[PDB]
């Protein structure tokens, strides 16, 4: 399985780069080494490479990503009639939105960090480069805020995002993950990453945010949830059963209802959650 | 010319000091004259040298008065006109005078808003109705005084404690004879156990969907959230601003505090800290329903409405 | 320093036994060796021993019975004049006393465990004798149930509970501490125990309690709280810093707000969370 080797070198060279991004760089791979002249032939080999990639990978924002570059396919194929002409539409398609996706974090970073006060208090979940990149943006625009980071017990990585703050020199403390109700009152505003969202506003992130959530109800505080365009899941999650089995596998994913949720901070600027409906009606799976 | 420069200079300095005019209408009709006098008096040769000029222009009268928004919105919807013009021109020397005709198109739109809004207004009056507004608002006022032509209910305008303006509404509203009852801004939770809806006006539409409005209805929205009432904000789409709420603590306009603790109330004033702010914020959760001259729309709907009448790239204007 | 001595050699002596009535039993045995006939000399050397009780002991339980038997003391000092009778009146009530309360568990356990379903669902929270004292009463009473245990990741004791529920050879389940919101939908009741009780009907306990509070507040779920009489704590803490500061040394303790508790079920009964304040207010600190 040479989908997966080259799926892992490219996660693995840059501890940086998401899972997702990673996926559709060896989806595109997969496409430029296929090479051959089918819509379906082509359309069932994307689809082992993201069973495979999902058989791998437990991740929701890889099959997120999967899933809109089958989307993309679907829609170049249907687009083009011919499919010479097409497998180059696609390849040079493929790359220029690699590129724009590439840069999407930055452009998160500009036009999220706008919101957070200064003298202010941020409470954040579990590792990831989004909230590290929109903090060290605000503190490049020169704020002074405390951060209480979740010790996120399953793999202790709020501990290693407290770490890598701390080396950025700004003050921030891990908070127990059973007491993320005990500092709410003091969190003004609560700013978390996720990593996969559902079709009505709602999110799929690791297993402590949706509790956090209703103790952001509960106590008026504005959940504020930073997440990518990539991300975008078209499922719909009732209860926390409702959510697929395999991205659980002691839960590891949980279920965020969009009430709870204040704003989105995407690629196309800081949205209601009815957006993410929006895009993904004119995306249409 | 120079004429331009005379006009253009006496609307900010008539936006620095005070209200001028009163209502906003007319100075939405007024930011489009002028918007198209800058348009007919200069010389350009590709679009985004006026782009660039609009936007150096539009940072003026917004540096002039920061919290009103009308002028801001209007210099980014006609910025967006221009956009699209380009766009659908690029795919040259014509397009002047489709920016002009696309002007008069919006004036004719902005012209006949309140009466849509009327004509719409039925829709959510029944019979024998407690209705509480607060502030000041034309649009509300002509919504209530014709909704009342085939209706009898009534209208509970509450004043706001900085400049009570709802007398002038009371005053207004028992000419057309809807039953109305005057009270202060204290009794709102005194008297929201009988409160069917709550229909009031607001001075900006941000872009999440929240607004800010007259002082002290927030708390009204807190307090019909808190019972469940759904709130009507008929509010025209001249007052729809992308600008978000946390950005550069440039929310609220604060006026002099003699209306809140006057002047001979003695040497204790040296000792306290008298703020007056005239605009308060409202989430979109607190909101059920906004009335614009195309229809009712959504909290979560006015995302589409942004992306429809600005451009994400003129946010910064 | 006896007093200290005497505390852990009778909270050493039974792991089935409590702080608190380690704690009574040490002041009555203070009582019983002070031999000093003086009303205010007895109780600054009872309120020395409840400094040093403390002082060594950071629960809010040993806090909580000193008062009340200080309260007792007082009590029983303006109600006789002499004190020579009076000490062998205190002796006495206090070992009576002792003896009531040492049958306060098995009294919770048969008016506490009618309220359980059968076939249902248990969330549960850390170790504490109490809740497996109701458990063993009700699978005594021919009840079935699933087990959902905090892990209670500060002291790993929710995985102790489990351990003697699977001794006790009933389902349980250790649940991720950062997954009480995951599961709360499932939970159709939540019966938890509490190490003290504020005056208002909110409690005092660990520091993973109050979020699932909300977690019950949001989903409708019937959030019983279980505790004795001696937790009665005559403190008003507001905010959650406004518990006293030497109960917590990562915080400790979370204080619930009463509206998100359905009942309590203490010595007197299951009682309205206004109950404890009624018997604050005819005990008069």
């Amino acid at each position: 399985k040479e989908l997966i080797e080259y799926f892992k070198s490219q996660m693995k060279e840059d501890p940086d780069m998401a899972s997702a991004v990673a996926a559709i760089r060896t989806l595109l791979e997969f496409l430029k080494r296929d090479k051959g002249e089918t819509i379906q032939g082509l359309r069932a080999n994307l689809t082992s490479a993201i069973e495979t990639l999902c058989g791998v990978d437990s991740s929701v924002a890889v099959s997120s990503g999967g899933e809109l570059f089958l989307r993309f396919i679907s829609l170049a194929s249907l687009e083009y009639s011919d499919y010479s002409k097409c497998k180059k539409i696609m390849i040079e398609r493929g790359e220029l939105f690699l590129r724009r996706i590439s840069l999407s974090r930055n452009k998160i970073a500009d036009l999220c960090h706008t919101f957070i006060k200064d003298g202010a208090t941020i409470l954040t979940h579990a590792y990831s480069r989004v909230v590290l990149r929109v903090l060290e943006a605000a503190v490049a625009a020169k704020k002074r805020f405390s951060v209480y980071v979740t010790e996120s017990q399953p793999d202790l990585s709020g501990k290693k995002m407290a770490k890598a703050l701390c080396h950025l020199n700004v003050p921030v403390t891990v908070v127990l993950d059973a007491a993320v109700g005990y500092i709410m009152e003091k969190a003004d505003l609560v700013i978390v990453g996720a990593e996969g969202v559902v079709e009505n506003g709602g999110i799929i992130n690791k297993i402590g945010t949706n509790q956090m959530a209703v103790c952001a109800k509960a106590q008026n505080k504005p959940f504020y949830v930073v997440a990518e365009s990539f991300k975008f899941v078209r499922l719909f999650p009732l209860n926390q059963q409702d959510v697929p089995d395999k991205f659980k596998y002691h839960p590891w994913v949980d279920y965020t209802a969009p009430s709870l949720i204040t704003l989105l901070f995407t690629d196309l600027g800081v949205l209601t959650p009815s957006a993410v409906s929006d895009e993904l009606i004119k995306l249409y799976l | 010319g120079s004429e331009l420069s005379e006009r253009i200079e006496s609307f900010v300095e008539t936006l620095k000091r005070g209200g001028g005019p009163r209502s906003s209408e007319e100075m939405a009709r007024e930011t489009l004259g002028l918007l198209r006098q800058i348009i007919t008096d200069h010389r350009w040769s590709n679009a985004g040298e006026l782009m660039e000029l609009i936007r150096r222009e539009g940072r003026r009268m917004t540096a002039a008065q920061p919290s009103e928004t009308t002028v801001g919105n209007m210099v980014r919807r006609v910025l967006k006109i221009i956009r699209e013009e380009y766009g659908r021109l690029h795919g040259y020397a014509q397009l002047q005078s489709n920016i002009i005709e696309a002007i008069n198109e919006l004036l004719v739109e902005l012209e006949g808003t309140m009466e849509n809004i009327a004509a719409q207004a039925l829709e959510h009056i029944h019979s024998n109705e407690v209705i509480m507004t607060i502030g000041f608002s034309r649009t509300v006022e002509a919504f209530l005084k014709e909704a009342a032509r085939k209706r009898k209910f009534h209208v509970i305008v509450a004043e706001c404690a900085p400049f009570c303006q709802g007398h002038e509404m009371a005053v207004n509203l028992s000419k057309a004879g809807i039953e109305t009852t005057v009270m202060t801004d204290a009794a709102i939770f005194a008297v929201m156990s009988r409160v069917n809806k709550v229909i009031i006006g607001t001075k900006t539409i941000l872009a999440n969907g929240a607004l800010r409005a007259v002082t002290g209805t927030h708390t009204l929205a807190l307090a019909a959230k808190h019972h469940s009432t759904p709130l009507i904000v008929c509010a025209p789409m001249f007052k729809l601003s992308p600008q978000f709420p946390n950005e550069e603590d440039s929310f609220h306009k604060f006026v002099a505090p003699e209306e809140v603790l006057p002047f001979t109330e003695g040497d204790i004033l040296e000792k306290v800290s008298v703020h007056c702010p005239v605009f308060d914020y409202v989430p979109p959760e607190l909101i059920t329903l906004f009335i614009s001259n195309i229809g009712g729309n959504a909290p979560s709907y006015i995302y589409r409405l942004m992306s429809e009448l600005y451009h994400p790239d003129d946010h910064v204007l």
